[PDB]
């Protein structure tokens, strides 16, 4: 609801040609539209379904002691990689899809 | 009316803590002339709350050795109060009786680190007791719980409740 | 002969010894091991663990503090907290205090459990007309005819 | 535990925020405490300066909650926590009354 | 006869307690 | 206020200040390339004579930071101190050029971390004194900290200290950019004699005299008299005091103190209480 009421409002403000927009006293709004209609390209080539995911979509929701908590998994019963991603997917060339 | 039903219709349906400069006017002043960047006459600090912690002129490292009574053992080649409980006249006698000078020293100590940690555990537990009035005392709470409203007021919100329809 | 109290250790660190050093020690804390600095050495490790525990098991129910400790045992300060840590992660210092008596942050108190009411914009929900009927359609005449 | 004095207002867009849980904007807007290279950004650092900022902000919600006060009461570098503020504030959740 | 056996949506979050305190509340 | 004559309002700021628009592409090259932090002490004086503003704040900054701009991070500094805006003759120009000068001497942790790192490090254990003043309290501390150590964490200690002493969170922030302070400025005054930081053979008499002896079996147990400095003290202070700390290769000598500025902050102990009140009020009298 918070993407289709902000996107008519923009529609019915931008068709109006009375009222302007201008992005030079903002302009983080056009990278909004932009990355939003990026999204949404990827996972239309893909046929995901957005907005009603039964996913959980929250993230990880919760030194010299790391040794000590190795050994710790001993003595009771008796280092984490690195992550890669990028802001914005593939453009939607370089897809097994999309040849 | 029947008693049969009046027992069924109801069950069918049951209808000197902070240490700030406590004058309101020159802490304006202050920085009135603050943004301007000058100094004032009074002085202003910030807030905080009152007690000193104060150690090292209160409990001292005991003195358990005389004045020569380690370069002699050199020569010679050698229930609780505040954290020790009292011991009884003969038992810690043969005790005592029983260590050597190369021990008296970590025996100062030792019990060294004891008052101290009793003497910090009791100013803790008095600090705590001060935080927890002056977060209370800062939040618009009294203690240990033509004037007109701002929106940000408990109770006179601008979005007010919108009603359903079938209510 | 002397007087003696009580001590009370978690069943998982009766591998502690006293007068010896343990196994687990080495691969925990590898910087009092490597005989080569001089300053950090296997025998003056003992002389910070028999002054810790040995002076916290006189009155267990006092928090030993690190202040406390780098106050007398003249040690770096760094190697005295990861010890301290290292001391109070098996339960073998700082046991039988009580909790609440613990050292705590002072920071401002939680605000999880407040009320919060939200700004939605002008077009989010939508007009509303037609009150619902919550009671039931009587059907008397149907039945009487 | 301190009841409730104020009135908390954040927008409406912001009805993701629930404290003890990381979002996924929270992640693609501040990532450098989710790619595990330093060991000073962990998401408990993360999750720790959030709710300060945030429990900080809500005790007195007139007041601008600036980035100085931020920076001298929990320990970090200023880009961080500037950065932190900077997102927190952007999203209502803090100096929005 | 066709009766609707409302008590049988006992699925293991909710219990018989819950939905007949559910339906006393909302009746309340 | 939606309810208006349909006016197009870009971003209705939060007092007098516009949004931080971000980049969204530097934080990601950034965040990717990045191997370490290098938290760099940074100290502002400023006096009445030669200046005009007094802004006592100290911080950390990230060296390897190359994604805030340093004197939009001044310039919100400084409107958070609630300068008026004027605040261009009384410049920005002046913090923004100290803290560029200051972050281009930090020389960085030295061959102790760049070169070699010995698991525990050297005996190079120096001699730590601190002295901060917040509100009218006042904290002298003395230690011993391995500087030649790349796992001493000044921030997990300080967290530590103000733990048992029960410190409102000013000293916090104080004791760990000290820490950092020091040991910054014992680096560099290795690094600029040519130290050679893994074979030790120190060589020099300012330093190594500095430096603290080797801990013996007979000196594991510091004497009384000689425990007395090393204790921390949080003594309280009156206005005349107040009012006489308000006026008064690196010089290893002269250590100073921390005393701030009070940011203008209604909660936070060490701030003074001015702007907005805790209760909501407008006090529209007849």
């Amino acid at each position: 609801g918070e993407i289709n009421t902000a996107l008519n409002t923009l529609l019915v403000t931008s068709a109006d040609s009375n009222l302007k927009i201008s992005l030079v006293k903002y302009p983080e709004l056009l990278d909004s539209l932009a990355i939003l209609g990026m999204n949404l390209l990827s996972n239309l080539s893909q046929n995901v379904v957005p907005y009603h995911r039964n996913t959980s979509d929250y993230y990880y929701e919760d030194q010299h002691d790391k040794m000590v908590d190795k050994i710790f998994e001993k003595v009771n019963n008796n280092s984490p990689a690195v992550k890669q991603w990028d802001l914005l997917p593939e453009p939607i060339r370089f897809l097994p899809n999309q040849f | 009316l029947s008693t049969n039903l009046i027992s069924k219709i109801s069950l069918l349906r049951p209808s000197p803590i902070v240490t700030e400069q406590p004058s309101a006017e020159i802490r304006e002043a202050y920085i009135e002339n603050f943004a301007k960047g000058e100094h004032i006459s009074a002085i202003v600090p910030g807030q905080s709350i009152s007690g000193t912690l104060e150690l090292s002129a209160q409990f001292r490292v005991p003195r358990y050795h005389s004045k020569n009574s380690f370069q002699q053992a050199l020569q010679m080649k050698a229930q609780y109060y505040r954290g020790l409980p009292l011991y009884e006249k003969n038992t810690l006698l043969e005790r005592l009786k029983q260590l050597t000078p190369n021990e008296i020293k970590e025996l100062e100590h030792l019990h060294d680190a004891v008052f101290v940690n009793t003497g910090l555990q009791n100013v803790r537990k008095v600090r705590t007791k001060k935080w927890k009035k002056y977060w209370q005392y800062k939040a618009g709470i009294p203690i240990g719980l033509k004037r007109v409203p701002n929106p940000n007021f408990l109770g006179n919100c601008n979005i007010k409740d919108f009603k359903p329809p079938y209510i | 002969i002397p007087q003696a109290h009580e001590i009370v250790i978690p069943s998982y660190s009766k591998w502690f010894n006293l007068e010896k050093i343990h196994s687990i020690e080495v691969q925990s804390l590898p910087e009092f091991f490597t005989n080569r600095i001089p300053s950090k050495t296997p025998e003056v490790y003992m002389r910070y663990r028999n002054f810790m525990v040995n002076s916290y098991r006189l009155n267990p129910n006092e928090y030993f503090s690190v202040t406390t400790a780098r106050r007398n045992v003249s040690g770096d300060a760094a190697a005295l907290f990861r010890l301290h840590k290292f001391l109070t992660k098996w339960g073998l210092i700082n046991y039988q205090v009580d909790s609440k008596l613990l050292p705590k942050n002072i920071e401002p108190p939680l605000t999880s459990q407040y009320s919060t009411r939200h700004d939605a914009p002008r077009g989010l929900f939508p007009f509303e007309s037609y009150k619902p009927s919550v009671q039931l359609p009587d059907m008397a005449k149907l039945k009487k005819m | 535990e301190i009841p409730q004095a104020h009135e908390i207002v954040i927008p409406s867009y912001s009805k993701w925020f629930n404290l003890e849980k990381i979002h996924s904007i929270e992640v693609q807007s501040l990532p450098e405490f989710f790619t595990n290279r330093i060991p000073s950004k962990t998401p408990e650092v993360y999750m720790r300066y959030r709710n300060f900022m945030v429990n900080s902000y809500r005790l007195n919600p007139n007041e601008y909650f600036s980035v100085t006060t931020a920076r001298r009461n929990v320990s970090g570098d200023a880009a961080a926590l500037f950065r932190l503020h900077k997102f927190l504030t952007k999203w209502g959740l803090i100096n929005y009354q | 006869l066709k009766k609707v056996k409302i008590l049988e949506q006992i699925d293991e979050n909710w219990s018989k307690e819950d939905l007949q305190k559910l339906l006393k509340g909302i009746q309340e | 206020i939606t309810n208006t004559t349909t006016r197009v309002i870009p971003q209705v700021e939060v007092g007098n200040r516009k949004h931080y628009l971000e980049d969204k592409l530097k934080v990601y090259k950034q965040a990717m390339n990045e191997t370490s932090e290098q938290l760099v002490p940074i100290r502002l004086e400023f006096d009445q004579d030669r200046d005009r503003f007094f802004l006592r704040d100290t911080l950390l900054w990230n060296k390897n930071d190359k994604l805030i701009k340093i004197e939009d991070f001044v310039d919100d500094m400084l409107r958070d101190y609630r300068f008026e805006d004027a605040t261009r003759e009384q410049h920005i120009d002046t913090i923004c050029q100290s803290i560029q000068e200051q972050i281009q001497e930090f020389q960085g942790n030295p061959y102790i971390e760049l070169n070699q790192d010995r698991l525990g490090g050297d005996d190079l254990r120096i001699r730590i004194k601190l002295d901060i003043v917040v509100g009218q309290n006042q904290l002298i501390d003395q230690f011993e900290w391995d500087i030649s150590n790349s796992d001493n964490c000044p921030e997990e200690f300080a967290e530590s200290m103000c733990q048992e002493l029960e410190l409102p969170g000013e000293f916090v922030t104080a004791i760990a950019h000290s820490i950092r302070e020091q040991v910054h400025m014992y680096h560099k005054s290795l690094a600029l004699l040519g130290y050679n930081f893994d074979g030790s053979a120190i060589e020099d008499d300012d330093i190594r005299s500095r430096m603290l002896p080797t801990i013996t079996l007979d000196d594991v147990y510091r004497p009384a008299a000689e425990s007395k400095i090393f204790t921390p003290n949080l003594l309280q202070i009156s206005a005349a005091e107040l009012e006489r700390l308000d006026k008064d290769l690196p010089d290893i000598a002269d250590i100073p103190r921390t005393f701030r500025t009070p940011v203008p902050s209604t909660l936070m102990p060490g701030g003074v209480d001015v702007g907005p009140s805790v209760e909501s009020y407008e006090l529209r009298n007849t």
